[PDB]
């Protein structure tokens, strides 16, 4: 019951191709931690 | 009309409909992107293209997507460098890692890149990021500097459940990590 | 827990999502498998390999799918060899054109064929076949000789709405294609 | 018009783990065209 929201408005249709791939990255440098994904669920439509 | 929908509860060893990159591999029912290790990229794609916008009409797509991630870290201090969802090309492969989190090369804008993120990001780096040092959440295109960012507190070693989604009405993306 | 799910009502040009082999592309909005042109070969995959069961657990899964398609011939006497649904390895490739369906090698079982499939068959090839000669829907696994068939009457040119299904609590496979 | 057919096929003894599902068809001294219109697919398999 500890919650963060942002919204933007992003016309994802100027910045991005037609047809993309999603997915995660984490990364670490000289300072580190463990970064893990427990599940994934996607929709999307488009009419 | 055309959709694209999936979900993995629980992480297999042999998780073949995902496309692992760096150094992120599926283990214990997990995706591990990065062990408590220094200079780590591991990023993961869902193998199938997905048709976000159509030229042929304008019509843009809505999505959502919800995942619960943990960050582990061995101290709330030490903490870095971040998690990431991003759409991206085709393509796409590792770019930077340490502070450009495996998606972006520069803080200067360039479209060339063609990558939109929402980042959860506990590493301040003093060349982009919010000048308060919080550790924070924030929407990203073609750039790693956020166009806009919200300080998160990060609870550490505890599980975060996410919900991004898009309204092609209004391309809004709404973003939410709830702790429970 | 894993499910996949996609749906694609309209074939665009550049559908990225399928995988295409042998003369098969999309066009006027369908996919064209084949078109009225001798000896050819058509497949398209969905771009994302499925997880149908898993050996750690045991649990094997159910699905369901559907489409309609057309067979277009000029008479309904001169039309061969049939059209198929499929389920085989990541890689699978085309393999003997003809009666065989690129889906198929021997009418001898084999097991690393690997493949099971739904046929709708439209030429009596006398090797393997139903002795009436007739068209027919069909189960194969592993052989183009099916284990089991039921004769059908092609609607030359008509669209043919099918829906395959399949429940892992039973292993039963039902196929069901109607004419409207 | 309908016609159905049903049997029991234990995919679990034929098929790989992972596998690719699509569509095939062919031509050979005779042809035909071979065309889908729409094709909608749902798995799911539980852990
Ligand atoms: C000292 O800087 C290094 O460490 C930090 C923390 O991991 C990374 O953000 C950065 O890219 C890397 O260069
Ligand atoms: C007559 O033989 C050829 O044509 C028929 C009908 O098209 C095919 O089924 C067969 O495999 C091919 O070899
Ligand atoms: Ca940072
Ligand atoms: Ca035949
Ligand atoms: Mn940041
Ligand atoms: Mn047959």
């Amino acid at each position: 019951e500890t919650s963060y929201t942002l919204n933007e408005v992003v016309p994802l249709k100027e910045f991005v191709p037609e047809w993309v791939r999603i997915g995660f990255s984490a990364t670490t440098g000289a300072e580190f931690a463990a970064h893990e994904v427990l599940s994934w669920y996607f929709h999307s439509e488009l009419a | 009309t055309e959709t694209t929908s999936f979900s993995i509860t629980k992480f297999g060893p042999d998780q073949q409909n995902l496309i692992f990159q760096g150094d992120g591999y599926t283990t214990k029912e997990r995706l591990t992107l990065t062990k408590a290790v220094r200079n780590t990229v591991g990023r993961a794609l869902y193998s199938s293209p997905i048709h976000i916008w159509d030229s042929k009409t304008g019509n843009v797509a809505n999505f959502v997507t919800s995942f619960t991630f943990v960050i582990d870290a061995p101290n709330s201090y030490n903490v870095a460098d971040g998690f990431t969802f991003f759409i991206a090309p085709v393509d796409t492969k590792p770019q930077t890692g340490g502070g450009y989190l495996g998606v972006f090369n520069s803080k200067d804008y360039d479209k060339t890149s063609q990558t939109v993120a929402v980042e959860f990001d506990t590493f301040y780096n003093t060349a982009w990021d919010p000048s308060n040092g919080d550790r924070h959440i924030g929407i990203d295109v073609n750039s790693i500097k956020s166009i806009n960012t919200k300080s998160w507190a990060l609870q550490n070693g505890k599980e975060a459940n996410v919900v991004i989604a898009f309204n092609a009405a209004t391309n809004v993306l709404t973003v939410s990590l709830t702790y429970p």
